[PDB]
RNA sequence: AGCGUCGGGCCCAUACCCGGCCGUCGCUGGCAGUCGGCAGAGCGAGAAAGAGAGUGGCGCGGACGCUACGCCGCGACGAGUAGGAGGGCCGCUGCGGUGAGCCUUGAAGCCUAGGGCGCGGGCCCGGGUGGAGCCGCCGCAGGUGCAGAU
RNA sequence: GCCACGCGUCCCCCGCGAGCGCACGGGGUCGGCGGCGAUGUCGGCUACCCACCCGACCCGUCUUGA
RNA sequence: GUUCAAGAGGGCGUGAAACCGUUAAGAGGUAAACGGGUGGGGUCCGCGCAGUCCGCCCGGAGGAUUCAACCCGGCGGCGCG
């Protein structure tokens, strides 16, 4: 019985491939992280055919499915037990996701309480 | 494709006030409500003025308010200001009034109350006259600032009674070559 | 506001004494954080020693 | 007053908790827990709160008496209801409706009660 | 608050908002108030007419204290005294006006600007203009001088 | 009580029902009368001919009141004396259309832009197709679709213009209230021409499309719509 | 290089001024050393008038 | 499969049409009416205005909603160097409050053909390494973001 | 062939009947179905490699022009 | 063999990239390198591999010292008392 969401719509995504920076392939000092080139003679700036794409706002996603995971839930970053009772009433749409530095012994309680509340957890088998 | 300029499509007039103070925003909420849910344009004007800057809501002198109520036909009729009501020393006699304003100084308050007047706030006004009937609208002088003398057609230019910016007046600080007919010329 | 209530005094050991004292008027004064905030952020800067190369 | 201290709080409270493009609130008598003038607990004269009992088992409904608002000790009134589900919702519905007492919060409080009862009931 | 300043947004853009044909060079036009006569002649003649030229008589050891002479209009002469003095005067059926020493308050001259209300006054001042004096007489009272 | 009020509220709805019916029957009778009108208009122009030829003379028919203009070329690099005219006729996009009542004043401007347009004398069916299929009014500065007569009555009730049909009547019979009837209509967004164009650049007489092609505009509309 | 409009003015920052700056972080301590010397004097000349 | 005169048919551009989606602008549009055994659930409709006072002739019931610096509805538009402005839950280092915050049952940093989010700046989870300190939210201040400079 | 149908009164001449279904009607629904599967098979955009088709001159800068 | 640990062995904490070795994998005549669009194979993950529950209704089968109405006691809400 996986936790169903209230609605499981079509998550269309207009583009999946990442926006790499011009010339990240050649050099190492050049990172993948995007940076808009503001040169005079550049090609990419001026949309030559068969060249690296530039990010417009047009790619923006439908409002209904922004930050939406495939299951249908949203994340919420948790550090401790007190923060679950918040979600207990917004139970079916959202899900807790536990923080990295939190230990194992407390994780145990976090999952035990959340399992009582029926709240779905993304990382319940995280250490052992 | 279409040949329209998109130069002046955005309008700059104010929508909401830059100030974070709570009381002004609560006025706003109220008069937004009455603005949309009534017909009266009065409320729209009052709204516009509530957003405007210090210069744009200037202080109204008492002398000006008094004689503006002395005008005939507007007897027993509430005066409405957005700026501050300051006192005037150069006015001895004070007929009894019914004022509304955001701030009034203590002196003007005493002058009115000993005469037997009345100072309303806006929440009291909304209850008294929601559409605002029996109301004389007023404003102070926007051009009253000293700065407007500095504006306009430049000095040293035929017909331009315009204050130049100067560190200090005196005999020998911008009196000579362009002003005397003797020395060079004048305009 | 115009209305001034009556406050009961408590003994140091917790019980309420007989005496009841009137509220001073400042407590009904206007709240204005923009000012509080502004003032705090200017007065606190004065308690500051110089640093320089 | 209320609206005044709402405009004060809405942004600068310690209880408020923003993250992941979400915004919540952890006050005791909020239900739905969302930062909002309607559901804020502390502000109003007539305020509801549905908690589980002090002991693990049970549910206490809490109401605010309107007399002493500057005296916290005497303000709130707790009252546990250890019965079956259906009669719980009938008694709660009657407590709120027939007294004209904050009928805005009617359905929310119901839903929370059912979920609490759910919890103290054994897990699947 | 540098975080609010413009330079933060300008990081990235090459010439940092000074243009790239005519760059932000050191002193492109020359220094200070230079070329006032020659190649900045205009700014001076369009916005500071008078800069150049001599005029008047040289007065050497000037002492401002000798010519101290602050004026006060009648517009606000009554301002100096409390209100019951004005009130009790209409009460006086005898018609004895009260004496206002202006010098005591740090004003010397009495100019004749405003309109004066109908009740006599004795004004002990140091100088008087012609229009202020005649305004009083029509109202009533005299102009007692003092050095 | 909620007794007398219920019965009163029923009478109010019943009145407004009978009113709407009556407006419907009125609409019907205007339309049938116009059918009779058009039939008469068409026959007489022949009858004049037959009888003229019988006598041996020639019947010259009247000059055409109305012309249907179309902008055929684009937005790039166009003389400013043109641009002014074009934007006075509301031809901002390509393959846009407009109606234009005729007179010396209008025709001299269409002469001044001959190379950019294609105009002529449109037929009744072409007026139906255009209005009905692609009618969109300018209501409160907004391009809203002509789907109910209410949208017309609100605006043009003062000229006794309550429906698509009256509108048609004014257009074909260039009546009094043309200005208002046309300025109400948003410039017609026609599509690219099915079948193709012969040659955009040149005049019709030298084998092109520009300029006055009196009747063949209908053929062109059927290919573009 | 003057653009359109300003007070024509002659600032005096041509001399080596950044050398001779007197900073006044002394002040509070100076106030105290005065105050202390004044109280100690009055304590010395006990009954004579303090001011002089 | 050349030259001149012509027919039908047919081919595709980020242009034109119909539809889907993002953002902005305009309508200084709409919404405090969640008025419940003090109840009766409407005020989009071609036509200046009132579901107006009066006076004579059993069963106890009814979803969502509104951080109004919010939510919602309507149309129209979107190339951009030098240059200007706005928003940045973009990011760095430190200070006052605040989270009965985390941590030797292993922090920071670092590595990763793992799973994911965001138009993007960047960020979050799993795994490995490591052995003592760290971060979130509201405000303040700055020596605060690198590919080039022989 | 007609969006023509109380009685009385007016002109020219002889303001409440209820009831039931259909649909080219203010933006798609089925109250219709079928196959595969627990040790080699299903899904797995991105991110790992390789292949093919088309597109494709190395960046920064001054410059009317790279 | 000490130490929890030499995965801290005297320029010895953590120990990145540039650069090299080896191993594993895949490929190879138009220098390499790239965008879009697909396919194939690897890689690990899904703790997949006979698949949704929730109210309400109808029906058949268990069980608990249980429902309503009144009385007593306390409390809150409201009062055109
Ligand atoms: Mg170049
Ligand atoms: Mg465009
Ligand atoms: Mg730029
Ligand atoms: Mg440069
Ligand atoms: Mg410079
Ligand atoms: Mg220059
Ligand atoms: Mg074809
Ligand atoms: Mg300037
Ligand atoms: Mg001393
Ligand atoms: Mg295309
Ligand atoms: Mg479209
Ligand atoms: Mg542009
Ligand atoms: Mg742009
Ligand atoms: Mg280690
Ligand atoms: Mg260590
Ligand atoms: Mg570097
Ligand atoms: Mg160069
Ligand atoms: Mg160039
Ligand atoms: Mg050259
Ligand atoms: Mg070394
Ligand atoms: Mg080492
Ligand atoms: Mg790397
Ligand atoms: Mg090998």
């Amino acid at each position: 019985a996986a936790l169903r969401p209230l609605v499981k719509p079509k998550i269309v995504k207009k583009r999946t491939k990442k926006f790499i920076r011009h010339q990240s392939d050649r050099y190492v000092k050049i990172k993948r992280n995007w940076r808009k080139p503001r040169g005079i003679d550049n090609r990419v700036r001026r949309r030559f055919k068969g060249q690296i794409l530039m990010p417009n706002i047009g790619y923006g996603s439908n409002k209904k499915t922004k930050h939406m995971l495939p299951s249908g839930f949203r994340k919420f970053l948790v550090h401790n037990v007190k923060e679950l009772e918040v979600l207990l009433m917004c139970n079916k749409s959202y899900c807790a996701e536990i923080a990295h530095n939190v230990s194992s012994k407390n994780r145990k309680a976090i999952v035990e309480r959340a399992a009582q509340l029926a709240i779905r957890v993304t990382n319940p088998n995280a250490r052992l | 494709g279409v040949d329209i300029r998109h130069n002046k499509d955005r309008k700059v007039r104010r929508k909401e006030p830059k100030s974070q103070d709570i009381y002004l925003r609560l006025l706003v909420k109220l008069y937004r409500f009455l603005a949309r849910r009534t017909n009266s344009t009065f409320n729209q004007v009052v709204l516009k003025r509530l957003f405007m800057s210090r210069t744009n809501r200037p202080p109204l002198s008492l002398s000006r308010m008094i004689r503006k109520m002395k005008l005939p036909g507007r007897e027993n009729k509430t005066a409405v200001v957005v700026g501050t009501v300051t006192d005037d020393v150069r006015v001895q006699e004070v007929p009894k009034l019914k004022v509304c304003a955001l701030r009034v100084t203590s002196r003007a308050r005493s002058r009115i109350l000993k005469a037997g007047g009345k100072i309303l706030t806006f929440d009291q006004l909304a209850l008294d006259s929601p559409k605002g009937r029996g109301t004389v609208l007023l404003s102070g002088p926007r051009k009253g600032r000293e700065v407007y003398r500095h504006f306009g057609k430049a000095p040293g230019t035929p017909h331009s009674h315009t204050k130049p910016y100067v560190r200090s007046k005196g005999r020998k600080f911008e009196r000579a070559r362009g002003r005397r007919a003797s020395r060079g010329y004048k305009n | 506001a115009c209305a001034r209530p009556l406050i009961s005094v408590y003994s140091e050991k917790g019980e309420s004494s007989g005496k009841n004292v009137t509220l001073p008027a400042v407590f009904k004064a206007p709240i204005r954080p923009d000012i509080v905030n502004f003032v705090h952020t200017n007065l606190r800067k004065n308690n500051r020693q110089p640093y320089a190369v | 007053s209320a609206h005044l201290q709402w405009m004060v709080v809405r942004n600068c409270s310690s209880f408020l908790i923003k993250r992941n493009k979400q915004t919540y609130s952890t006050e005791p008598n909020n239900l739905k827990a969302r930062n909002s003038f309607r559901y804020n607990g502390l502000i109003h004269r007539k305020t509801v709160g549905v908690e589980p009992a002090a002991d693990g088992k049970g549910v206490v409904v809490v109401m605010k008496r309107r007399s002493g608002q500057r005296k916290p000790a005497t303000s709130y009134v707790r009252t546990t209801i250890n019965k079956n589900a259906r009669a719980t919702l009938s008694s709660i519905r009657h407590m709120i409706r027939k007294n004209k007492y904050h009928p805005d919060l009617r359905m929310a409080a119901i839903r929370r009660a059912s979920a609490i009862l759910r919890s103290q009931k054994p897990v699947m | 608050p540098s975080r609010l300043r413009k330079t933060r947004k300008l990081r990235g853009h090459v010439s940092h908002g000074h243009g790239r044909i005519g760059k932000h060079r050191k002193h492109p036009g020359g220094r200070g108030n230079a070329g006032g006569m020659h190649h900045h002649r205009i700014n001076f003649d369009k916005y500071h007419p008078g800069y150049f030229g001599k005029v008047g008589m040289r007065h050497y050891h000037l002492k401002r204290n000798q010519s101290f002479c602050p004026t006060v209009n009648l517009d606000k002469l009554w301002t100096l005294v409390s209100e019951q003095t004005r009130v009790n005067a209409a009460k006086n059926k005898t018609g004895a006006a009260p004496i206002i020493d202006v010098v005591r308050s740090g004003y010397y001259k009495v100019l004749g600007k405003g309109k004066l209300p109908k009740q006599p006054v004795i004004v002990k001042a140091k100088f008087f203009s012609r229009r202020a004096e005649e305004k009083i007489k029509g109202v009533g009272g005299a102009c007692v001088l003092v050095a | 009580n909620f007794a007398e009020l219920k019965i009163k509220r029923l009478r109010k709805k019943f009145a407004q029902k009978m009113l709407r019916k009556a407006r419907r029957k009125l609409i019907y009778e205007k339309a049938k009368h116009y059918h009779k009108e058009y039939r008469q208009m068409y026959r007489t122009e022949i009858r004049m001919a037959r009888m003229a030829r019988k006598a041996g003379n020639f019947y010259v028919p009247a000059e055409p009141k109305l012309a249907f203009v179309i902008r055929i070329r684009g937005i790039n690099g166009v003389s400013p004396k043109v641009r002014k005219v074009l934007q006075l006729l509301r031809l901002r996009q390509i393959f846009n259309g407009t109606f234009v009542k005729l007179n010396k004043a209008s025709i001299n401007m269409l002469r001044i832009v001959e190379p950019y347009i294609a105009w002529g004398y449109p037929n009744l069916k072409s007026v139906n197709e255009l209005i009905y299929k692609r009618g969109y009014g300018k209501i409160n500065k907004k391009r809203i679709a002509l789907t109910d007569n209410t949208l017309i009555a609100r605006s043009l009730g003062k000229y006794n213009i309550i429906c698509m049909e009256d509108l048609i009547h004014e257009i074909y019979t260039v009546g009094k209230h043309f200005k208002e009837a046309n300025n109400f209509l948003w410039p017609f967004k026609l599509s690219s021409p099915r079948g193709g164009m012969k040659k955009k650049t040149t005049h019709f007489v030298e084998g092109g499309d520009a300029g006055n092609r009196e009747d063949q505009i209908n053929r062109l509309i059927r290919r573009m719509n | 290089a003057p653009s359109r409009n300003g007070m024509i003015l002659k600032p005096h920052f041509h001399k080596d001024w950044q050398r001779r700056v007197a900073t006044w972080f002394n002040q509070p301590a100076r106030k105290i050393r005065r105050r202390k010397a004044r109280q100690a004097r009055a304590r010395r000349i006990a009954p004579r008038p303090a001011a002089g």
